[PDB]
């Protein structure tokens, strides 16, 4: 059930702050977010296809 | 635009049991599952239905009584009174359950297992007596209130409910100093017939004793017993 | 009605099953184990130390009333090191160490009535925490709360006269002006890294190496509390507050002495 | 999984990628920056001079405990001139200045959490204050915020008997009644001229004559405090917390000291 | 009308970390337009990722380790207790960060780069060997465990991730004493075969050492380290 509170107020401060926050693991594991947010140093010219090509070894 | 208040005269109190909230300091923390988790419960009366033992020949307590060979209708094989601060029951999670509340309600369950050889044969007369006449002194008074007969044979246990006869709704926990020839009566056990057996068996029988809470059993209004050591 | 209680379990019963009566039931909710625990109780009488607000901090106790506390119900202090900083033990320090001695009061600090009566295994709830001062005349108190398992040496002051208690971003609570009720009081999260905490005792060891003591299970509490503040000379209370409790596996309660005396208690 | 690190970016992975495993991710949120600056943390202890409340201010520190304070995060004071008014300094000053003396505590004036932590080349934010006098009994304080870049020289009195920080239309606070709770909260709001302000150092100079002194850029706090109290003798702590944190450009963090001892540390 | 108010015992107290704003004394305040910026980032997460070096010999520390001209089995090359606490990582910014938690989660990136001769060959046994049984004496007792063959060619280096095991959903970032024998197992380095070479090359070369979270890694509850100081 509930505890000892009975006030009829909405809590003034949210749930993720008033209380822990539940969580559940599900036994298989969980993917990470494919990003944490947009920074990044980025890698270019990493391959090819255009140039002053195929004068260039075989 | 400042809102206008009126302070109470208890401003600034604490109290213990507030039904209410106090200042969160480190929000947003989530906590490490524990969703794989079995054997919860959340309320007492889930489990305050489980018998435990009743100690018998205090203070070198036993969790049985003894039938023996011989029915003397002026003896019986035990007597509680029916408190729940018998010092019988000072120990089984009844009891220490219930001394956390001021108030009880509904059916006491004394559940009783035969321990002896297969061989043995008996019947017992256990009785509830209320109160207002004082205790019963020989079966044959006994008799005369809510009694049953226990008769020996395949099934071992015998489960009897005492049920709840009061003027008022509830009936306190606990006593206040020692409670006289109240309390709220007694549940005693008698032999009907003797302990019977072949030759070549033991002729006394020890007869394990339990309580439990009964489906119609509450409890009210937590408080703390009065602070013990056990030693 | 006759049963078979060896199978261990009883079919539970009212007056109905034997007898010509009827059911007696009415509700209530105070049963719930939640709401049993609810409530705020004491768990012992702490200290501050001479000008802690604003030097380096260091364990010491004023009358085996302490100067940090560790947030559990468990019995935690061992009056012999009151200079020390405090520990969780596995057992309760009666007031005196020898026959002539009394039980009561406690020395070690610990919740005295949750020791009495918690009848399961393990349990997880946030804790709210009430210090009360013992006085009604100003008071100033400074508390720094530190998550189980978390630094818990605040001893170097690294900022000149402020209190090493007043130091980084961990949470720091502080009380002390004119107009003050005199008590703090806060909610803390549930921060150890186990799922569920033991409630009683735990059968393993701290290492892998098995240096045998058994009994607590490592980071199961809910942190340190460190205090510093202006009267030196005032104690003030703990109160621990079980919030959202939670409890699995029903297991047995503390004992209780036989009544060498009639057939029933009482009180005290 | 073979890679190749010259490229100065490299692929991440999981247990999954070379054994027979499962990704175990959960969910949090106290890794976000916005989120873990926004607490707050000591910078120093301050002092009142006698009868400010009426008179001319003047610069001036009781126990290398001044007058007035920057408003930033970075070190300032120099113990040197602690009857001068405060500046921004480029390192941080020991609590002794010779062999034989102590690193702590230190006698600049900084936020050392933000210090040792800021893996970040500039941030923008706005600024929580809190004032907090070390004292239960009544207390008077009168605090006038600067802005960056504004006049800092609260010294001339133009009303007779009236603290000279208590004058104009630049931002005053004052608390100081038998009733109050004697610290004082507030949020300045983000001044610098500049779009972004450094969070450790800043290569160029003050004037385009490269009358070389680097480290500091020119108005990147966010203004100048001035006190005048009543209690003389009470120092107070002065607390920052950034609102809604912003950082630009991670760079390298504070060097840690090799355990010229085990394999691991701890704390303290 | 003015409304009546009932003062909760705590009046007046300060919390460093309430949920919650003051007062404003400046408001309408614009100001200068910083949407030129470039390189922000909003969690440590997305650069805890970045690989840093790990140092070895501590306290001499270099950022590598050497490689040999013999495979010793009873000899490794590094061993490195999986702590975030290690004297080993000290320096990281993975350390540096995490320092600032109560607890971690997910995988941890070690990062090998061969910096030796294009002319060098060799292989190396690298292992994770969890907590139990102590750390592995030989190359022989690694190979238990979890561990990965590294075969030097023209990919200069490799990516080896310990893998989360735990009887915990986290693990405590920071050791309070020091960790025995315990900690969380050790990540071990061994020559499987020699670094072999040819003529006029030399006979050694150095293996630059790095450490970064997984994407699995999760650290969670900001403190404060015990206070320093680099000198």
């Amino acid at each position: 059930s509930e505890g000892n509170e009975g006030v009829i107020i909405n809590n003034f401060y949210s749930n993720q702050y008033q209380n822990s926050i539940d969580l559940s693991a599900n036994a298989t594991g969980s993917d990470p977010p494919k990003t944490y947010g947009q920074f990044s140093n980025l890698l270019s010219g990493a391959v090819n296809a255009f140039s002053n090509m195929l004068p260039l070894l075989a | 635009s400042p809102i206008p208040v009126t302070i109470r005269e208890h401003a600034g109190t604490w109290y213990s049991t507030l039904p209410d909230s106090t200042v969160p300091i480190y929000g947003k923390t989530p906590v490490a599952p524990a969703n794989y988790m079995v054997g919860e419960y959340k309320d007492f009366l889930e489990i305050a239905q489980i018998p435990t033992f009743i100690g018998n020949k205090v203070p070198n307590a036993v969790p049985y009584i003894e039938a023996s060979n011989t029915a003397v209708k002026t003896q019986p094989l035990a007597v509680y009174q029916v408190t729940l601060s018998c010092s019988c029951l000072a120990n089984t999670f009844l009891a220490a359950l219930s001394r956390n509340f001021a108030q009880y309600r509904g059916s006491l369950v004394y559940t009783f297992v035969f321990t002896g050889t297969a061989m043995m044969k008996g019947k017992f007369l256990i009785a509830y007596t209320p109160p207002g006449a004082g205790k019963p002194t020989s079966r044959d008074q006994a008799m005369q209130a809510t009694y049953a007969i226990w008769d020996l044979g395949l099934n071992s246990s015998y489960s009897f409910t005492v049920p709840f006869i009061s003027p008022t709704h509830f009936r306190m926990v606990g006593t206040d100093q020692a409670n006289i020839t109240n309390v709220d009566g007694w549940v005693t056990v008698w032999q009907l017939t003797p302990l019977t057996y072949p030759p070549g068996c033991p002729t006394s029988a020890k007869i394990l004793t339990m309580v439990s809470a009964g489906k119609d059993f509450s409890l009210k209004m937590p408080i703390s017993p009065a602070p013990w050591s056990p030693q | 009605g006759v049963e078979n209680a060896e199978k261990g379990v009883t079919e539970n019963t009212d007056a109905t099953a034997d007898f010509v009566a009827q059911p007696v039931y009415l509700p209530e909710n105070q049963t719930k184990v939640a709401f049993f625990y609810d409530r705020s109780s004491p768990i012992g009488a702490f200290a501050v130390k001479s000008g802690s607000l604003e030097s380096g901090f260091a364990p010491f106790s004023n009358k085996a009333c302490p100067n940090s506390v560790i947030l559990t119900p468990g019995p935690q202090f061992d009056p012999a090191y009151d200079q020390l900083r405090p520990q969780r033990l596995t057992e309760i320090w009666g007031n005196g160490n020898e026959e002539t001695s009394e039980v009561f009061p406690l020395k070690t600090k610990q919740d005295y009535s949750f020791c009495l009566f918690s009848p399961f295994v393990y349990y997880k709830c946030d804790l709210e925490v009430t210090l009360s001062p013992h006085t009604s005349g100003a008071h100033g108190l400074l508390v720094r709360w530190c998550p189980t398992g978390t630094p818990t040496k605040p001893t170097t002051q690294v900022l000149h006269e402020v209190s090493s208690l007043s130091e980084g971003r961990t949470p720091q609570v502080y009380s002390a002006g004119p107009g003050t009720s005199n008590q703090i009081s806060f909610v803390v999260p549930y921060n150890s890294p186990l799922s569920v905490l033991p409630a009683v005792w735990y059968n393993g060891h701290k290492r892998f190496d098995n240096t045998g003591d058994l009994g607590i299970a490592p980071n199961s509490d809910f942190g340190t509390l460190f205090f510093a503040g202006t009267k030196p000379d005032i104690k003030f209370t703990v109160y621990l507050r079980y919030k959202n409790m939670r409890v699995f596996c029903p297991r047995p309660t503390v004992f209780f002495p036989w009544p060498t005396s009639g057939d029933k208690i009482d009180m005290t």
